[PDB]
């Protein structure tokens, strides 16, 4: 209501509106290639900021923060391990998706293994893992941050924003949308540091944060409940391993085992195999610009840890009563949710700490944080469905009726999202971003299973990559379906889940998932016929000239030389922040 | 320390890179 706020998001409104009129000016989106695969013309930085952008959505600010609230810098893990699976994208998984010639990661499995049956399967699977991983965590953040900052309806307000992604992401294609990365990745950081210095300030420093987050607890401990009673010291006192990413590996939050291996298998997933990431990589205009632009994303995905998870630590400190209550009925008056209020976290900070003009800023982080995620979804879930579904359907489609099809099924993803919203909205405080995470530790590991088997074993053929992806799933669901009819509860009311399902951390299921579909995916290969693949294996990774029988991915030495180097600065820096805070 | 645990981790770190390159230029060649 200050002028000031309205003048900063008409300013960040009229940069993404400029940027997007100059790529529509520039590029082409009359074709097929253009409107998806950004004519394959995108150097390293809009990789790299695009990579970055379509990743950090308004989940990240809630979830980490209040996870941070919660409990301590492991979550850090989360953004970390993304560091070392991108070095796997740009050196491993992006050489054999150029080599290849596809424009999506299920066409790359039909290239690979040859049927019609794996692209239909994968492409419907991704489509399900956007709704339920990927938007759900979207839309609930971006409410959570309109419920506690704005105040607005967070219907309405939804409606709005998917109303005006919806737009941004038809008018023009993957390049407007990878250009306005490279601005939505200069106001995250920037709007995101403004508040981490406000928020450092507040507690007094590095050191305050350190000195006074395991003292940071209510004085409400006391519910007016019968069987609440005296809530105990666990559930209310901050963890005693707070301030160490690397916990215990049977009772540990998250244990550093299913963090180090079982995300590895999970980003890989994500990362490596999955069509809204390496989308950006089909993009570009080189193996060097990819692997260049995979370099700017590693060391923009540190900065979560600084910009997130600490200010999440920083709003249980300041705000003790409110960030980390206990109390059912102390929960339910803070911020609606009776099992905890920790997702208050990031949006109490900018409430509280943020002047009259820099509250707008951090209103445009959001949005640019929110619109950038949910546009890369919009747009990745159009090229599957577009170039997947609907050339089963329709084969001699043509390069105006598939961009028709293209922009018509955002309009349906849009629509399917807003049916989608009071579902994830019945997921109550930080239980979701615990659901998000183990929903894609029981569908991706059978992903990433399957892609690496399809790159790495050449003997595996359809047979054993079809029924891997389709035993895999049974293992998931076996897990999924009972997790979520039990329900999760709170530390305060626990859950009546048998400790042989929800027992074992769902980080600890993805590797075990990812081995026995890998093992399936092998076996099944080993015991039927193996299918000479034309004869051509430039659909496999190898070092010896990548193929068999544009597509040469041979860079200049001299720069090949700089990513490479680059690459192990990147990792030793990474490896130095994981032992400074193991 | 925090700081000796980053360069011990640091300095594992470039002994398995070495480990790497020393693997593959006496068992791809
Ligand atoms: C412990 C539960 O609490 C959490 C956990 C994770 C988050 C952040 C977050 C991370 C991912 C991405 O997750 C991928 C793996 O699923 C990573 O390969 C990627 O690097 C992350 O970027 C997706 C959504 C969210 Cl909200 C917040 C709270
Ligand atoms: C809570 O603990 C106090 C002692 O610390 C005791 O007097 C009281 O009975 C307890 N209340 C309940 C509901 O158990
Ligand atoms: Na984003």
């Amino acid at each position: 209501d200050n002028p000031a706020d309205i003048l900063v998001i008409a300013a960040y409104f009229l940069l993404v509106i400029g940027v997007g009129l100059w790529s529509m000016c520039r590029t082409n989106r009359g074709t097929v290639g253009g409107y998806f695969l950004a004519g394959r013309s995108m150097v390293w930085w809009p990789v790299g900021a695009s990579l970055f952008a379509s990743n950090i959505g308004s989940g990240h600010f809630v979830g980490l923060a209040g996870t941070g609230a919660a409990s301590g810098l492991a979550v850090a893990g989360f953004e970390w391990n993304a560091l070392f699976v991108v070095l796997l994208l740009g050196w491993l998984f992006a050489p054999v998706y150029l080599t290849a010639g596809v424009i999506t990661m299920p066409q790359y499995l039909r290239k690979r293994f040859g049927g019609r049956r794996i692209r239909l399967y994968l492409s419907v699977l991704s489509l399900f893992l956007y709704i339920f991983t990927k938007i759900s965590v979207d839309m609930f953040s971006g409410a959570v941050f309109i419920q506690q900052a704005l105040g607005w309806n967070i219907y309405a307000s939804v409606i709005a924003l998917l109303g005006i992604t919806m737009i941004y992401t038809v008018t023009g294609g993957l390049a407007a949308l990878m250009y306005t990365d490279t601005v939505q990745t200069f106001v995250i950081l920037g709007g995101a540091c403004i508040l981490m210095g406000y928020a450092f300030h507040e507690v007094g420093g590095y050191s305050g944060l350190f000195d006074k987050y395991l003292g940071a607890a209510t004085s409400l401990t006391v519910s007016e409940d019968p069987a609440v009673g005296n809530i105990s010291s666990f559930c209310y006192r901050p963890r005693p391993d707070s301030y160490h990413l690397l916990r215990h590996p049977v009772t540990g939050d998250l244990p550093w085992p299913a963090l180090l291996l079982g995300l590895t298998i999970v980003s890989g997933w994500y990362w490596c195999s999955d069509q809204v990431i390496v989308q950006r990589c089909l993009a570009g205009k080189s193996l060097t610009h990819i692997k260049a632009g995979c370099i700017l994303c590693g060391y923009l995905k540190l900065t979560p840890m600084f910009l997130m998870v600490m200010p999440g630590m920083i709003s249980r400190i300041l705000y003790p009563d409110e960030v980390a209550c206990v109390v059912p009925e102390v929960c339910r008056r803070v911020c609606g949710t009776e099992v905890g209020c920790s997702n208050i976290a990031y949006p109490r900070l900018v409430v509280k700490l943020m002047p009259n003009g820099l509250r707008g800023l951090m209103l445009a982080v959001m949005l640019a944080a929110l619109m950038s995620s949910l546009a890369s979804i919009f747009n990745s879930s159009s090229t599957l469905f577009t170039m997947d579904i609907y050339t089963r359907l329709r084969p001699r489609a043509g390069d105006r009726e598939l961009l028709l099809v293209g922009r018509l099924w955002v309009v349906f993803i849009v629509v399917v999202s807003v049916a989608w919203l009071p579902v994830v909205q019945a997921a109550q405080g930080g239980q979701l971003f615990d659901y998000i995470q183990a929903v894609s530790s029981y569908l991706a590991p059978p992903v990433s299973a399957v892609f690496v088997l399809a790159l790495f074993v050449p003997r595996v053929n359809e047979q054993g990559a079809f029924w891997g992806l389709i035993g895999g799933l049974l293992m998931g669901l076996a897990r999924l379906i009972p997790e979520f009819s039990f329900g999760s509860g709170s530390c305060v009311q626990p859950s009546a889940c048998p400790a042989f399902l929800c027992g074992v951390h769902y980080l600890y299921f993805a590797i075990v998932l990812f081995f026995c579909s890998g093992l399936l995916t092998l076996t099944v290969s080993l015991c039927t016929a193996p299918i000479p693949r034309k004869h051509l294996h430039r659909l496999v990774f190898s070092l010896r000239h990548s193929k068999e029988e544009l597509e040469d991915i041979s860079e200049d030495p001299s720069w090949a030389r700089v990513v490479n180097l680059n690459a192990l600065l990147m990792m030793a820096v990474a490896v130095f922040l994981w032992g400074f805070y193991a | 320390q925090p700081w000796m645990q980053g360069l011990i981790a640091v300095a594992v770190f470039l002994v398995l890179v070495a480990i790497a390159f020393a693997v593959n230029h006496f068992w791809c060649q």
